[PDB]
């Protein structure tokens, strides 16, 4: 009885985690955050932390993805600014990268509890 | 379209030894909000906001790896930011380490 909704708790929050973790790595074609594994990074933050989470993408995405670390491991990650009209485009105005990626992990988020 | 592309330097080449330093210049207008670096893929950049106005027309902006390895080694190229625009890209440099 109070044994099971114990591992009954913590199923629905792994299921909860991993909702995200897989949108997050299926998005981003990423594996780890903020120096540390997704499931290790969301041992410490919320599942629906959209601003933690967003700040430490736009973090490590400005990191990975520059111009002088020479030879980009992960492509696919940085390649996520074309998807989110980041890169620049003669002629147009400023798209900040934190406010686009923002807007992408709402709708992760959003997508993953509408799962649940 | 009123925005003049900027150019892109290096110093003190485009041929430089494994280990050692080099520089891009960006030039632009004056008035740059931002220089942006980038690599041969758009996706691949810095942004600098540090921007120094040399003289009353050109200003440029300075991306400097101390220690280059031959993962360095490839296409550079500037953009800038200025009025609510993106000017078009300079053309590409390529940088040869050996
Ligand atoms: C992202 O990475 C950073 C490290 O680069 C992690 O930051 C640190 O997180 C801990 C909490 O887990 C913070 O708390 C504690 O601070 C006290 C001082 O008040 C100290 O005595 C503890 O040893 C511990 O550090 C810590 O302040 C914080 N530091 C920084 C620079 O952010 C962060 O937890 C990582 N985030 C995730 C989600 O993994």
């Amino acid at each position: 009885m109070i044994e099971g909704a114990a591992q009954g708790a913590v199923a629905g929050e792994a299921a909860g985690r991993n909702a995200i973790i897989g949108a997050l790595k299926r998005y981003f074609h990423i594996d780890n955050l903020n120096g540390t594994s997704l499931k290790s990074f969301f041992n410490s933050t919320s599942y629906s932390d959209v601003t933690t989470i967003a700040s430490a993408i736009d973090t490590q995405m400005t990191a990975s993805c520059d111009a002088f670390s020479g030879k980009i491991v992960n492509q696919a990650f940085c390649d996520v600014r074309k998807t989110l009209r980041i890169v620049a485009d003669p002629g147009k105005s400023f798209v900040k990268q934190k406010d686009a990626i923002t807007g992408a992990v709402t709708q992760l988020v959003e997508k993953a509890k509408d799962t649940a | 379209t009123d925005l003049p592309r900027p150019s892109i330097s290096a110093e003190p080449g485009t041929v430089i030894p494994l280990g050692s330093h080099v520089t891009f210049v960006c030039r632009g207008p004056v008035g740059v909000q931002t220089f942006r670096l980038e690599r041969e893929r758009n996706y691949l950049y810095s942004d600098t906001e540090d921007v120094s106005q040399t003289s009353p027309s050109e200003s440029e902006a300075r991306f400097r790896i101390d220690s280059v390895n031959a993962g360095n080694a490839g296409l550079f190229r500037c953009i800038y930011y200025k009025s609510r625009k993106w000017s078009e890209q300079s053309d590409y440099l390529e940088l040869v380490v050996k």
